[PDB]
């Protein structure tokens, strides 16, 4: 038997999974995972997914584990295929198999940009009221012009030359300067991801999620920054946390970018990927962890998952299962290219 | 502390030695710029100095046209 | 006929002044191009000859592998002359050192910033990982 | 580590070699250092 949580792209529904039971309803990363480790290791498996519908915690009240953790200790599940973060206070509890992929806390924020320049952009570095105001500058030179005339000597036609000539050089010389600002600023590769930026500035607020090892990590930190950053969102109303990962995405989009979403590099990545392409995701990582396959304490299948996932690991199917679920099926693209493309 | 205290020497030496292993700079740094509030590209034009140079244009404008006028008589 | 000129003229001004401020952005930043983009570029170019330690779980890595790149590589690596493999990490980052940059040297992560962050400094790491692991206490 | 080696396995001697061989062969132990965490390693040995 083995437990799981839906979350994407780990676990997902099929277009049409009304007439599909069993197994083959479900596909998504931690599937094909599923079915190498119980290809290996040659045990038939039924994927359940979990009831209460939670990762892993321990109530301090009652003192219970809940979640797939949970299903686990008290022998409800045999094993737990999932994106479960390795930790002290669950490997305490049950024993976590060498890790198969590597994350870290990371930031994610509203695009600054459409994602290309334009015509417009042309426009850029001499603002509009500065055009309508030199196309109206210029007209009122040519009425001047014309008013001299009346019906190589002279002063009034010399002093219009001189200083529309004066002018024009000036505002293309400031044309000119300033679009050398503008690719110069495009040129350089700095700042780029600076540590602690976001617990200085007061203008954008940042939460995580209502429950998981991120809030956790926030909690238990004796680090300054970090604790600087847990006391403003457990004293910021109204919370700053969100319900599903979803929801926290939602919440960035539709938050004009006054709003930032600490998540999992993972998740992150992935999200980043997907169309309209709204978030992005901002400095290195503020800490490193890593996903594992979880198994009961003494169970006969942990050494044997252990192997499994390193097998997995050293001939390179987790890469490519990786890759296949995020930058394969990725409407976005860029990335990278948007890196170069810089 | 109050003239002729017991507390005199213990706070002065108290002072001297958190300043020797650099604490009084710590506390420095934690209440003055580690919470401060400010800290890329931003990069824009600018209509007024632009503006200015209008100014100049429509001097040598108003000047071209009492020169006229000068001309004229 | 004066508007095609006058019109060509803001148009050319237009231009130059572009490719003047562009210029002044290439001469102002000076960001060098690193040789190497990524390890398959390695892969398609035969010139600048590329290394690993003698014995290590990097050679390993790299003898037993079914992917498409890292087998060609490795069959690169296995039949060269004079042989490209050195003994120790030191020996492979002087090789790189006085190389005049025609050697190239296949090394885990950590090792690299760190030679990266060492006198001369000459040395730096290009391109990702080609593969992630990671190290243990046994 | 005497010999100078992290560990390998010759096929034809069949014997570890470095601190692996010296973790496995009880001449240690606990190794820690720069291991590269491997499959045939973790066959024979724990690794964190
Ligand atoms: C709980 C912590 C001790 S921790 O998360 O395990 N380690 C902390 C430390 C910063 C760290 C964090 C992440 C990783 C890490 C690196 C790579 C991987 C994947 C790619 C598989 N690596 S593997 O386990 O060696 C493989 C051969 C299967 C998985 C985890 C290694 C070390
Ligand atoms: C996706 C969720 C809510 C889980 C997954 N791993 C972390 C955990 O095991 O707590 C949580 C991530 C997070 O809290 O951002
Ligand atoms: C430096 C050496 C010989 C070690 C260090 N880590 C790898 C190991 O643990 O095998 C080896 C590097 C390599 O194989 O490129």
């Amino acid at each position: 038997v083995v437990t799981t949580i839906l979350e994407s792209p780990y676990v997902m529904m099929k277009k049409n999974h009304e007439m599909l039971e069993g197994n083959e309803r479900y596909e998504g990363y931690c599937v094909d995972l599923a079915a190498e480790i119980a290809k290996h290791c040659g045990f038939k498996y039924k994927l359940t997914i979990v009831g209460d519908g939670k990762y892993g915690a321990r109530d301090a009240d009652t003192k219970i584990w809940n979640g797939m953790v949970g299903e686990l200790v008290y022998g409800k599940a045999d094993i737990a295929i999932a994106p479960l973060t390795i930790t002290l206070v669950r490997e305490e509890v049950i024993d976590f198999s060498k890790p198969f992929m590597s994350l870290g806390i990371s930031i994610m924020i509203k695009k600054p940009q459409k994602s290309k320049p334009g015509v417009f952009s042309f426009l850029d570095p001499l603002a509009y009221e500065i055009w309508m105001a030199i196309v109206f500058a210029y007209i009122l030179v040519s009425v001047v012009l014309f008013l001299v005339s009346r019906f190589p000597r002279s002063l009034s036609a010399r002093i219009v030359a001189g200083v529309w000539w004066f002018f024009t050089l000036i505002i293309i010389s400031s044309y000119t300067a300033n679009l050398a600002a503008f690719l110069t600023v495009e040129r350089m590769v700095s700042p780029i991801e600076s540590a602690e930026d976001l617990s200085k500035q007061t203008e954008i607020a940042y939460g995580t999620l209502d429950s998981g090892s991120t809030k956790e990590f926030f909690r238990r930190s004796k680090i300054a920054v970090f604790d600087k950053m847990w006391t403003y969102m457990r004293s910021a109303e109204p919370s700053v946390f969100v319900r599903t990962t979803a929801e926290g995405v939602a919440r960035v989009r539709k938050s004009k970018g006054k709003y930032a979403y600490l998540l999992e590099s993972t998740m992150n990545e992935y999200i980043e990927q997907r169309k309209p392409c709204d978030t992005m995701k901002v400095g290195g990582n503020l800490d490193s962890k890593g996903y594992g396959i979880a198994t009961p304490k003494g169970s006969s299948l942990g050494t044997p998952v252990n192997l499994a996932v390193l097998k997995l690991s050293e001939q390179g199917v987790l890469d490519k299962l990786k890759n296949k679920w995020w930058y394969d099926k990725g409407e976005c693209g860029a990335k990278d290219s948007g890196s170069k493309e810089k | 502390t109050p003239k002729g205290s017991s507390l005199g020497t213990p706070v002065n030496l108290a002072v001297l030695k958190l300043s020797e292993q650099g604490v009084l700079d710590k506390l420095k740094n934690k209440w003055w710029y580690d919470k401060g509030e400010c800290g890329e590209k931003t990069s824009a034009l600018s209509l007024s100095n632009v503006a200015g140079v209008f100014y100049i244009l429509v001097g040598g404008l108003g000047l071209a046209m009492l020169v006229a006028l000068i001309e004229f008589a």
